[PDB]
């Protein structure tokens, strides 16, 4: 299983399935990590921060204080910055957020109506919608979309530096570039929006400023890339299966549909942990110091939990999929992302546009965060 | 492979 091989990138799920069917916890000797594809095993590891951590300092790896961030901190340090970010999120009025997200989606769909040629939904919809969405939520002016995507893409590709080490350095430069962007916003941002709220919250709580800046960069980059890649994958499915949008289109029906779309097309393919204390996982004894890569997109296709796992089924139990993670590090923006995809579905139905394939979905060589390079369609 | 922004 070469995660960056073109045939794997074209469609990794059959390879995930072959892995899962042979062993839910495989040792990958060249990557020096456990590969976890079973739902039960991924759910176990995500929720157990006592024996599996995200802060490599807990296995005696040197991490400078200037690089600490909400994603790479474990209790008790994680709680302070986590609560700070959640408090800032909860201060945002949802009526305004939903109005902004709905208008952004409608505007970009309207620009596509009347296009007689082939249009790429990645560059023309998924990315620009995601960029304006996250910056509206943050309360900051959107940067140039093409330029921001270029810097952001370097960070995405750096998530695979364990496979291709040359990807690490461009990612570090890009992280520094986005950090200066966040630093400018912290200094100048209006009181309206998430940045203003996080700034207010930080004054009270006491968080290292470096953690706050690094954590705000995570909110920006996670918000942009996760939403962008989710929208692309969902659109890829809808263009091939337009019947998915021909359903009842009630609040409750779309709840089930959105849940299935996130389960199937959630872009996070891999979510890593380090073992802090020996613990059985699947058939294996995982040892302190071991790395585990949780293939959560594979876990969302485990047939023991999701029968007919590759299909949208509107009658599944809610709250099962792992596309937002689980436990202490569960996605801060899970509610924003579901609200956003809901509005996208609603804008598509009100737009009355039919989106037929004008060529194959083409996938970028990124293994940790799945993303389309191009999604060519005709608009009628 | 690490989902780290
Ligand atoms: C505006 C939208 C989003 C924002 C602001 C956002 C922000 C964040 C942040 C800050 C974290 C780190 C939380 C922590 O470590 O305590 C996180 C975690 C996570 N996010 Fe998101 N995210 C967004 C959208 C998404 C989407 C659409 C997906 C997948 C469909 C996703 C998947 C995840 C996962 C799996 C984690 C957990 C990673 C782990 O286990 O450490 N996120 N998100
Ligand atoms: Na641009
Ligand atoms: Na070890
Ligand atoms: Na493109």
């Amino acid at each position: 299983y070469d995660p960056l091989a073109p045939s794997v990138i074209a469609d990794p799920y059959p390879f995930y399935r072959k892995l899962r069917e042979t062993n839910t916890v495989h040792w990958h000797e060249f990557l020096d990590s456990w590969v976890v594809t079973g739902y039960a095993e991924c759910r176990q590891v995500l929720g157990d921060t006592t024996n599996f951590g995200s802060d490599f300092r807990r296995i005696d790896v040197e991490i400078p204080d200037t690089q600490l961030s909400v994603q790479s901190l474990d209790p008790p340090e994680h709680g302070a910055i986590r609560h700070l970010l959640v408090s800032a999120l909860h201060e945002q009025p949802l009526s305004t957020v939903r109005q902004q997200f709905a208008a952004i989606a409608a505007q970009h769909l309207a620009e596509l109506s009347g296009q007689p040629g082939t249009v790429d939904l990645v560059s023309r919809f998924a990315r620009p919608v995601a960029l304006r969405t996250i910056t509206a939520f943050l309360g900051v002016p959107p940067p140039d979309g093409a330029g921001f995507e270029q810097w952001s893409n370097a960070i995405v590709r750096s998530m695979d530096a364990g496979i291709e080490p040359a990807r690490a350095e461009p990612g570090n430069q890009a992280r520094a570039e986005l950090s200066r962007l966040v630093t400018h916003w912290l200094a100048e941002a209006d009181e309206r929006g998430f940045v203003g709220a996080a700034r207010r919250a930080a004054r009270a709580q006491d968080v290292p400023a470096a953690v706050l800046a690094n954590s705000l960069r995570a909110v920006l980059h996670a918000g942009y890339e996760s939403v962008s890649r989710l929208l692309g994958g969902v659109l890829a499915r809808l263009v091939r299966h337009p019947e998915l949008l021909a359903g009842p289109a009630t609040r409750d029906a779309d709840e089930a549909l959105v849940d299935e779309l996130i389960r199937l097309d959630g872009p996070v393919q891999a979510d890593a942990r380090v073992c802090v204390r020996d613990q059985p996982v699947g058939a294996q004894l995982v040892r302190r110091g071991d790395v585990l890569v949780l293939f959560i997109a594979a876990a969302n296709r485990d047939p023991a939990v999701f029968p007919d796992p590759d299909a949208v089924r509107l009658t599944r139990r809610r709250g099962l999929h792992l596309a937002f993670g689980r436990g202490a590090h569960a996605c801060l923006g899970a509610g924003l992302a579901t609200l956003q995809l809901r509005e996208v579905l609603g804008a598509l139905r009100a737009g009355g546009l039919r989106l037929a394939p004008a060529g194959p979905a083409a996938y970028e060589p990124t293994a940790t965060l799945r993303g389309l390079a191009e999604l060519p369609v005709s608009v009628r | 492979m690490r989902y780290l922004h």
